[PDB]
Parts: C-alpha cells; structure tokens; sequence
C-alpha cells in the first residue's frame, strides 16, 4: 500500500497540439494558454489521462484473453465502465463495497468512475523553456497550434494509495502505450508521438524525504524500467487471478 | 482548466471492433443513434427553455 | 406661419417621458473602444449587461428599484474598467464619456 | 493489427524548397529564430499522391470500407479516421539551411 | 523574389506511423513509397527542380506489452533505386499486390 509519484519530462519527438473547444477561438486551434491569452500553452491532463486509460482498458482486455472467435468476454456496458467511467447499465450499500470493487477491478480503481474516486491522477504537461510551441498545418486550411519537436514538457502523475496491483496495472499500461506513445490529436501529420520518462518516487506518510523505487524511461528505441519495485508492481499485477473486471455499481 | 470532451471510443479508434461481438456491435449501433436521436431532442427542448427564459412569475418557474 | 393644436395634450406630456430618454447601450460602446480594448474588463460588461436582460425583460424601459441599483452598479464597475483603457487619451474620452452620462 | 513505425533520415541532393502554396521562408519550428522543419502536409499528400497512383495502376459499424478500401483505410476522408500519419522532417545539425 | 531552402546535403530526421497497420494497407503504403522512388519529389518549386531527395527508414512494429520494438527492416528510396530488407516487408508487399478483396 504506497502513494506513487511520477515526476519527469516528455521531448515531443513530433508537435504535439489538443483541440479543446474553451483553447480554440474564431483564429483557429490554439493550445490552452494557462491562464490568459498570454500566457505559457500547457497540453491539459485531460489528454494524457484518456491515452492512459484507454492503455490501461486494452492491456486489461489483453490479459482477460480473446476467444477463438476473436472476441473480449466483456459486453458494451463493461467496455464503457473501464474506460470512460460511464455507468451506462446504470449509495449507503456502496460505502463498503468501494474497497471490494476496487480489490477485484484494479483499473475501475486506478481510473475512478461517477461516485468512485480514481487513485491515479494525472496532470498537466507545461514546457520547460519558452517558445516551444508553433502554428502548423499549413495548406485553405486553418492551421492548428502546437508544440515543437523535441520541445521539453514537464509532466507528472500521482497515484494515491496504489496497491501494488494497481501501480502494476498502471505500468502495464504505461509499457503497451509505449508501443504507440502518441498523445492529443492530428495523428494525421503524426503530431502526437511523444518520447517521455518519469522518475517513480514513493513516500510513505511521516518521512521527512520520499525515496526513489526506481526510474520508467519510454523511447521509441524501447522501455528502460530500472529499479526493481516497479518490475514487482508489474509482476504482481500480472500474475493476480483475483480480478473481477466484469463489476459496476452507482 | 480541464475541458475537453467525453467521447464514443469506439468511433475514435477502430480496433475495438475487433474485439466486441456482433450483438455488442448491435448495442453501440443503437446506442449511437439512440443517443443522436436524443440529443437533437434535447437540444430542441433545451431551445426552447432558452427561449422562454429570454420571455422574462412563480407560474412560470412552476412551468 | 402656422399654429400647433395639440389634442390630447395629457398624452403628450406623458408620452414625453416616453421621450425623456437617452438610452446607453453597453453593446454600443463595447463596439466603439475595439483597439482600446481592455478586454479582461468585458466580462463585467457582459455581466452587466446580462443583468439588463434579467430586469427590464421585454420592456423598453423599466423605473424599478432594481433597474435604478444596476444603473448605479453598472457605472460604477464600468468606472472601474475606466482604469484599465491602456491610452491615456482613450481613458479620458471614457471617463468623460462615463461622466456625461452619470450627471445627465 | 501491427502498429508500423518509419524513423530514418531523409538526405538532400538539391535545395528543396516548400510552402509555394512577407517573404518566402520555410516554415519555423516555433517562433521567429528556432529551426525550421519540412511541412509534413506536402508529404502526406505526395504519399496520396502516389498511394492514387499506386492503385490505379493496379486498377461505425461502417468500418468494412476500410476492409473494402485499402486507400481510404490508409489516409481516410473528412469522417473515417485515417490509419497514417505523416510527420515532419526537422533538421539534424545547425544551419542546413539558407537564403 | 528570393526563397529560403535546405542546403545541398542536408539531413533531416523523420518520422512517420501507421496506426494498428494490417498486412494489406500497410503493403499499399509500401507500394506507394515504391512507386515515389521513381519520382521523389517533395514540396513545389518544379520549374526550379526542387524535392529530388533520397530517404532511408528503419520499419519497426512494436507488439503493444512488450519493452522494446522488433525492426522489421528498413527502406531505402534513393535515385539509383529502391532497396528493401527484412523478410516481414516482402511478405506484406506480396499480400498487398494479389489482393482481390479491395
């Protein structure tokens, strides 16, 4: 039972640009500005924190298995419950049942749903420097805001009181969205792939100083995952048989 | 901060078709145009709210 | 040349209320001070003139107490944008502007 | 199911000049002095350009038209999402670049 | 007027994805990378012979789950041809060019 904290970078190997519908004005796709019209552009968690879900619902399909048919057991109603939290099947009874239903469904847990909250909250990701974002898509076509190629974005996450079960289950996810590690939108132009690392440090309540369980490193070349609680996380969320993924409530 | 938009996965990426089964399909197809047909609903009925708020007592806030 | 017969006269100088009205449209002025602009004050304009909308309603002009208070209200907070025109001509011209219309 | 990913380098023989579509200056990698990039528009639509080429010679449920299409399954219109992306070429060293 | 260009020789990294490729559109893709090597231009300027250029592109899939990426192969676009390594590429331009289910 640990609190997680990912602090670290991403270098956009490619622009990187989010069409949030407050951000883009009558000018065209302009990133959020954090705060006013001249201020630093930010990519929202907003982003990140869908890629990485949807991550963590394809590697929980994944593990669940694929009939000969090709098919997940799971039906439309669960598929929406994992991933946007949607209780599309539709309390005091629930007070105790929380623990339970995030014991046998670590991702429900890890991204929470409507009365549930998530474990995992992941933030906003702020350059470094100055001018790291441009306009692109030139064509008439409107061109977009984004950042610029290899432009250094400080982001972190924190997963707060993460089983090991759930860090697992998120750096599970973490390692299948290393295979396309691509955030926003404009996949077309490709502007989205992105090359990140984050240093996972713990603290356990009462200690003066957090310590560093090690370092998760994601480049297109592979996934460097040093230290070896985090290799544990990842082991004891595979090898878990306790998962009862098929579970809703409100 | 924040924004942005839920969305239908299952139209954004496409290799979740591969992995729900055809009376699921069925499912997503009827909720997409349930939810079409919904939507235009509630965005008349919303208009008109709109609308008679812009009218303007207790009647009314009773309507 | 020729002579006035007013029938109706009670009409007249009861309709002259009616016509004792010099109306200050804010979307008027929001329109004319585009270039100086102190854009982070238009939200209270538009406030303002949300509230307009919330108390005269459909009538043309409305006397009430509310209607008074937000005349008052809304002079005030547009004073308060007075300190943020960026051209120290075009902040004079809105507060003598602003001026003019709180003494009439 | 195979997600494809082409990293490499792209060398020039020639000035390649690009945006003919105040001055006449490649497109910046943000502000005014950074680096500048090659537009990947003109190379997404060379990469049409040949993909119609390509098949001519040889010449939601909806998703069967990418089953159907090869090409509109690669690039996709206005309403299928399209399965390439295509990014832009930005310069290795500094200069490599000049008026 | 005078127009700003890449000098002679200049190299300039790029990358590029296919989203959850299949075999037979990702052949196409191939296909029409093959076929720009008999004409690669890039950009406009024609009358000025600009956007002869030659490429060379490591193709590696990456199995979502696993660490690191297995490289399939690369592609060479150059004037004196194309070159193409890795048995998986071959195999997939070979599905792409016999398919009757377009």
């Amino acid at each position: 039972m640990r609190t997680l904290n990912f602090n670290g970078k991403i270098s956009t190997l490619e622009p990187l640009t989010v069409t949030v519908k407050n951000a883009v004005s009558t000018s065209g796709h302009r990133l959020p500005r954090n705060g006013g019209f001249n201020a630093a552009p930010y990519f929202p968690g907003t982003s990140i924190r869908g890629t990485l879900r949807h991550a963590a619902h394809k590697v929980i399909v994944d593990r669940v298995g694929l009939n000969a048919d090709g098919k997940s057991p799971f039906d439309l109603a669960e598929h929406f419950m994992l991933a946007q939290g949607v209780d599309i099947n539709g309390a005091p009874g629930e007070i105790n049942a929380g623990a339970e239903l995030r014991s046998k469904n670590p991702l429900i847990s890890l991204f929470g749903r409507w009365g549930l909250s998530g474990k995992v909250g992941i933030g906003n990701a702020i350059p470094d420097g100055d001018n790291q974002w441009g306009m692109f898509g030139g064509g008439p076509i409107d061109p977009y805001e984004a950042f610029i190629t290899g432009a250094e974005l400080s982001h972190r996450m924190s997963i707060k009181n993460a089983t090991d079960e759930e860090a697992g289950l998120f750096i599970s996810a973490l390692i299948r969205f290393a295979a396309e590690p691509r955030f926003g939108g404009h996949a077309n132009h490709n502007c989205g792939l992105v090359e990140a690392h984050w240093t996972v440090t713990t603290w356990k309540p009462g200690e003066l100083v957090p310590v560093t369980l090690g370092e998760i490193v994601i480049t297109p070349n592979g996934v460097e995952i040093t230290g070896d609680e985090l290799f544990a996380m990842v082991k004891a969320f595979n090898e878990n048989q306790s998962f009862d993924f098929t579970a809703r409530g409100h | 901060f924040g924004g942005g938009a839920r969305s239908i996965m299952f139209q954004r990426d496409e290799s979740l078709m591969e992995f729900l089964e055809t009376d699921q399909v069925d499912r997503l197809e009827r909720l997409l145009e349930e939810q079409a047909e919904a939507s235009v609903d509630i965005s008349q009925i919303k208009t008109e709210q709109d609308a008679l708020k812009k009218a303007m007592k207790a009647e009314l806030q009773i309507k | 040349n020729m002579y006035l017969i007013i029938d109706e006269a009670d009409i007249f100088v009861d309709m002259l209320e009616v016509w004792k009205q010099r109306r200050f449209n804010l979307r008027e002025l929001t329109s004319a001070f585009n270039e100086h602009i102190p854009r982070n004050g238009v939200h209270v304009i538009d406030q303002l003139m949300n509230d307009v909308t919330s108390i005269a309603g459909d009538l043309h002009f409305c006397s009430t107490p509310a209607a008074v208070a937000l005349f008052d209200n809304s002079f005030n907070a547009l004073s308060k944008v007075g300190r943020e025109i960026k051209n120290e001509a075009a902040r004079k011209a809105f507060f003598d502007c602003i001026y003019s219309w709180e003494m009439l």
